[PDB]
């Protein structure tokens, strides 16, 4: 209708534990770590579905939040692998930062944002 | 933890031993040069300590 | 001023000695905790494979 929605998911991981609860007791084949092998399919299909849309049709936008835990620090686990690699950017928190009075704890070294640039007003941009 | 943060530990002490073997090569040749370069002044210090001595 | 170089000279020496040894014993710990977390990731490995063979 031409708004602008922020959707916010608060755990992919939960969401893809629960798929993988289905799967299982179906008794579909399992791939890595006991995960369907379509988890990928289900969050790229999920996730391709944020966009800006052309002053053609209304020039609204869609922008989304997905949330990924981590145990321990484990960036390699599978689904925080797919997630990673769909999403234009990370950002990355850390207790090390978030103890040590460093608080929000964004790690600004590993984070990115590829739309980055085009984001920022002039001010900011200088 | 995990093999990630196992190793990257490990590099991190094998890298400081390096560092610090390569500082000890380096102390040793200084102490020796140090030893020979405080022979050399012995005889100078122990004339004017002579000379010093025999006024005191 | 000659001994104090000495002094410094041995020191550094010294020191640079029990910091390798250090080192070397982190690393020994750290590489008898790597042993066992591969080796569990191994048997996590092959587990996983062949629970998911069996039951299909």
């Amino acid at each position: 209708k031409g708004k602008h929605v922020l959707v916010v998911y608060d755990d992919l991981s939960k969401q893809a534990a629960a798929y993988r609860e289905l799967s299982l007791l179906l008794r579909r084949p399992p791939g890595r770590e006991a995960y369907p092998g379509d988890i990928f399919y289900l969050h790229s299909r999920l996730l391709e579905r944020a966009a800006k849309l052309s002053d053609a049709k209304g020039g609204g936008s869609l922008t989304a939040l997905p949330f990924v835990e981590t145990q321990a620090g484990d960036i390699s686990a599978y689904i925080p692998t797919n997630v990673i690699s769909i999403t234009d950017g990370q950002i990355f928190l850390q207790s090390d930062l978030f103890f040590s009075g460093v608080r929000p704890a964004i790690n600004a070294g590993l984070s990115v944002s590829r739309v980055g640039g085009a984001a920022q007003i002039k001010a900011m941009k200088k | 933890a995990s093999l990630r943060d196992i190793k990257t530990r490990i590099n991190a002490t094998k890298k400081t031993s390096q560092i610090t073997k390569a500082m000890e090569m380096v102390s040793t040749s200084k102490l020796n040069r140090a030893e020979q370069n405080a022979k050399s002044f012995v005889p100078y210090m122990e004339k004017i300590q002579e000379v010093v001595a025999n006024v005191a | 001023l000659l001994d104090a170089k000495a002094s410094e000279h041995a020191a550094r020496m010294t020191a640079m000695k029990n910091a390798t040894d250090n080192a070397n014993e982190l690393i020994r710990t750290l590489t008898l905790s790597y042993n066992r977390a591969r080796q569990a990731a191994i048997t996590q490995e092959i587990t996983e494979i062949v629970a998911g063979a069996n039951a299909l």
